[PDB]
């Protein structure tokens, strides 16, 4: 008790998504614009269908580093693009100066930034599963109303500095409410933001040699 | 002896169109055979009647609807056959293609009023594993017991109002587990007859 | 509260911490929460429904085939119809179960289980079976004469459709009970009737069941 | 509170905090607040001012002749004579309004607005003008006899100079509503008369308007 | 409603003018004043002549580097100069120790520093629209009583030092109290400090095809 | 049927001469000719006086002012003519050059008692769009059914007091939306009259 | 299907022997009813 409560089984943050400013070589970019979505790794989405509608608030933290596990002085923008705004391009963007993009600036040398996010959608929930279409084949099923915008990072910099920057981006959904509980996954995921499946079903247990072996 | 999905008898939305009983009748839809082989059959529940009679024209000229449902499945076997039903309404019934063509037809995700036979009624067309399936409201029909199975769902959708032909919120499946068997010299197809009744309708945005 | 002193375990980023974060969005007003029907709040109460046992899973036997305990006629007597053990997280039947898939993301769990049976025969198809039920220290009861001196259901399919079976504990510290269905008597008929019906087995946990220590699943 | 460890988040500049900082100039008392006349304290307070429509952008119109829809007497009855959508904050029309302007500030928007329009002809003109309104569901009717079974209102200008016409509801969550204007009848005047006259169409905000999530703008 | 109140509309600390301290090269002067213009920018420019008349305190936040991003153990000065004071000609000036200008010490390798600012002006409100004339035709509409004072930064050092610093200068309007709403501007900003328009004029809206074409 | 700008009566400063209705008397100013192709015309408050009577003596000599005004702007027109004018009130009416020379002259940021035609109505000479002057303090003139309109406007300035001669507060602008016309044979241009009466008057510093 | 939609009664013969229906009305006066 109190201990599978649905709460408890949705708590303790964890890796949502690896994200790498690559600023050396042949990708003298800078920046890199990572687009929040929660149902990144299969044993996060299987957890995630297990209800149909969910509620809830983030509390993501960037824990970012050289290749070499140092962390210089280097001084980072980590920028969140809200739900329907538009996205920078480059290194120097007018879109990195947009007072309604929230922004912190957190060096490496620093403990890892962390921020909360609310609960950013228009519906009374997020929705898993969506049957229907938007736009009243390949539109069936989706709903766009579970986008929580973008998060887009940089180095404060004038010219290329020729590190590349690992980014490990960890999520801790808070006052989690869910509804209609579903079965859980029995076949492998084929592909992203769709059900699909295999044609050779997998039995969901082991199969042993007679009904009467142990 | 009917389930109650989820234990609430569906409810106006507190303040619209409400329809009446010219509206709130009995649709008894078409029998289909339930024959030995036969896979099992779902219908997407706005979706089954949106072409049909008064609901039909409510559907497909407002703009917001919504409305609980009483279905009904009622199957006609004889005192010799045997078989087992498991009939349950899943609420937001996803289908999903099956790769070895990534997504599933419109012909099967809106079947329409006649319903679709299932292609893998082990995994619910869906992925999720049928014997699982119970976690949703259900009924059994077991043909040495009942023969009559009523669920009724309220409404159960993240908005107030949806459209009514754009999403269709839950899904009726009826699947045999235990398989028809009959001896030789009986109706080789019990016939299966569902009625549905919408509850508490109501609709907004005329023309 | 001026003068402070930074002790050990500063900086450290605890992945399981309860912290407080600045909102990103001060003042913006999410959507308001209107009522849902349907909203479940423990995985437990998840668990104590009841689903399908994979009971006749063996080689070759695929599709939905794989849910049902065949009971045949020409069956002499006495002899073993079906067994399998309870263990809601070893591989086997109850993987496929709502507690079974469940207690796969604990570690710890203990309670006591029901199993529910359901026969899907003809009307007019009579006969009685035996269930019988082994703690986990014990081994199989080789005959049916030998089960019947244990915790065991008489059970005539004839009369009552459906029965249930309720497991006193099984705990998950560290040899697990089994339960086998024997063929009381044979499967009678009257003319032109099937001759072949099948068993329905339906697990579940009672409410003193209890789980600890969340953990990664095995898929 | 002497002990103290620094938990993750230190040193963060977040710009939209509304932490504290020490005054650069203490002491110094700015000066007194006086009253003045005409304080407002709520952008939605403007977004409630009616403001003219600019409806008749078309290709070559310019100068304030592009804020007039044209009313002329030759056109033969049942004619259509002017539409637009109701979406402040598409590129249209309605730019040219203060709430129009304002909702280019902010991410989403709902509530119900008003329109009014104005006759500016001679007094002696007499005449009647259809107003019709689609819901955001269906697409712009092409007759007047179709438009006539809707929410619409009878305007005989000859008798009132301005009417007003409200719009139940427009939502921006992710498909608009459309407002059209028929010749009921022709366009009647005495001898010695002005044959065409200019309606002006006046937008607004009703008072149950609001916004969410202020953006950056698109000039 | 709290959202489009004209206190929130305003607030949101954000970029107001980028600096700097040229010390390398042929700038070798190791400071530089910046004085303070709240109508630096245009997309705040439009939303500042919304009102009229505007009272209200800043917030200023620094947010200083070197050019690869680093942040060496450098000691800075920011001196604020009063309004109607003297501003520094070099490095060693004399004003650089009058301890009427308020000045921060803080290195580049801390946290930004932060100062407020407090309603400085004459008269009871800052005012953007000035219909008359100074000194009782480039002196027309424009307002001595807006002036803020100015922002001086050096590096404490004794000779040059070869090391470009660029700061960022970040504003949040605290207090916001704001008097006679006008239009938005319509047309393109010619000139800092005059409403100066092109001749060719364009409209505010988008030209369709017919006035019966959607 | 008068307006109050921004609702607030005008009102003497509490503690200064004030002076009395010989001074608070009805300036009723020249009468401009609205023709067709006329664009509108502007006038700055209290500059627009500055130069008539005893109220150009006691802004002309003293050195503080502060005084409301009722506007008051009437055309006469016959029943068979036809247009619509926006007359508005704008504090703070910071008149833009038009570059293609880059600030305006004084012969139009103070045109004195016969007001200056505008060259940009469409954007207010200033830039900002017309659709949205109606923000400001306003009285529609349409000659189907009114042919006049007042506004009382206070003091508004961010000093209690300040110059008569260099600042001025507010500027009163008449711009016709939908122009002139009118059939053969009428009196082919309306009259415009503009009457103003200041209040609560007061000025300090004789001499 | 098209009869479905009128006024109707299912009749399962299984369960009751024997059924009733009212017709509203029959008025003879000048195109008559049909079961």
């Amino acid at each position: 008790v109190n201990e599978a409560s649905v709460e408890h089984f949705y708590s303790r943050a964890g890796l949502v998504g690896v994200v790498e400013v690559k600023d050396s070589g042949t990708s003298l970019d800078g920046y890199t614009v990572w687009p929040i979505d929660v149902m990144g790794f299969v044993q996060q989405r299987r957890k995630l269908e297990l209800s149909t509608y969910m509620r809830f608030d983030a509390e993501f933290t960037f824990v970012s580093n050289l290749n070499n596990s140092t962390t210089p002085g280097m001084l980072l923008q980590y920028m969140y693009v809200p739900p329907g705004a538009p996205k920078p391009d480059s290194r120097k963007s007018y879109q990195w100066q947009t007072a309604t993009n929230p922004s912190v600036f957190a060096k490496l040398s620093d403990p890892p930034p962390q921020v909360s996010v609310p609960f950013m959608s228009p519906a009374t929930a997020y929705q898993w599963f969506y049957d229907g279409y938007p736009t009243f084949n390949l539109q069936y099923g989706q709903c766009p109303n579970n986008m929580m915008g973008h998060f887009a990072i940089r180095t404060v910099s004038e010219s290329t500095t020729g590190k590349n920057i690992h980014v490990r981006v960890y999520m801790r959904i808070k006052h989690v409410r869910a509804w209609v509980p579903r079965p859980l996954r029995s076949q492998a995921y084929m592909v992203k933001n769709y059900p699909t499946y295999s044609q050779t079903i997998t039995n969901t247990a082991t199969d042993r040699a007679s009904i009467t072996t142990t | 002896n009917i389930v109650l999905s989820y234990g609430e008898w569906p409810e106006y939305c507190p303040s619209p169109t409400r329809p009446d009983v010219s509206v709130n009748r009995f649709y008894t839809l078409s029998t289909k055979s339930w024959k030995t082989e036969s896979t099992g059959w779902y219908w997407k529940f706005p979706d089954v009647l949106n072409d049909t009679g008064v609901f039909g024209q409510n559907a497909q000229f407002h703009y917001l609807y919504r409305s609980g449902f009483c279905m009904h499945v009622q199957c006609n076997a004889s005192k010799f056959h045997q078989g087992a039903l498991l009939v349950a309404a899943i609420p937001e019934f996803v289908i999903a293609a099956s790769s070895p063509g990534l997504y599933p037809d419109f012909a099967h995700t809106n079947p329409g009023k006649d319903g679709q036979e299932f292609r893998d009624p082990y995994v619910l067309d869906a992925g999720i594993p049928l014997s699982q399936a119970l976690i949703f409201p259900h009924q059994w029909i077991n043909l040495r017991t009942n023969n009559c199975a009523t669920i009724i769902m309220p409404y159960i959708n993240a908005l107030p109002f949806d459209s009514a032909l754009n999403h269709s919120n839950f899904g009726l499946v009826v699947i045999p587990i235990s398989p028809l068997k009959y001896c030789n010299g009986a109706t080789t197809e019990v016939p299966i007859t569902l009625t549905i009744a919408p509850l508490n309708s109501e609709f907004s945005g005329l023309r | 509260g001026f003068p402070t002193e930074l002790k050990p375990g500063t900086n450290q980023f605890l992945t399981t911490d309860d912290g407080t974060s600045p909102p990103i969005l001060p003042g913006f007003e999410p959507t308001p929460l209107i009522h849902i029907p349907g909203e479940f709040t423990s995985l437990l109460d998840l668990c104590q429904v009841e689903t399908i046992l994979e009971v006749n899973n063996t080689t070759g036997t695929t599709g939905v085939s794989r849910l049902l305990i065949p009971v045949r006629a020409q069956n002499n007597v006495d002899q073993l119809c079906a067994s399998f053990q309870v263990d809601p997280g070893r591989n086997g039947p109850w993987q496929s179960t709502m507690v079974g898939q469940i207690c796969r993301y604990y570690t710890q769990w203990s309670g006591s289980l029901k199993v529910t049976f359901m026969f899907t025969g003809s009307f007019m198809a009579t006969g009685k079976m035996l269930i019988a039920y082994t703690p986990p220290g014990s081994a199989q009861p080789t005959t049916r004469e030998a089960a019947m001196l244990g915790t065991h259901i008489v059970w005539d399919f004839g009369l009552q459709s459906s029965v249930t079976l309720v497991i006193p504990w099984i705990s998950n510290t560290h040899a697990t009970g089994i339960v086998t269905i024997w063929y009381q008597t044979n499967f009678v008929v009257p003319p032109d009737t099937p001759t072949e019906a099948n068993i329905i087995a339906l697990g579940a946990a009672q409410k003193n069941f209890t789980l600890k220590l969340c953990k990664d699943t095995d898929e």
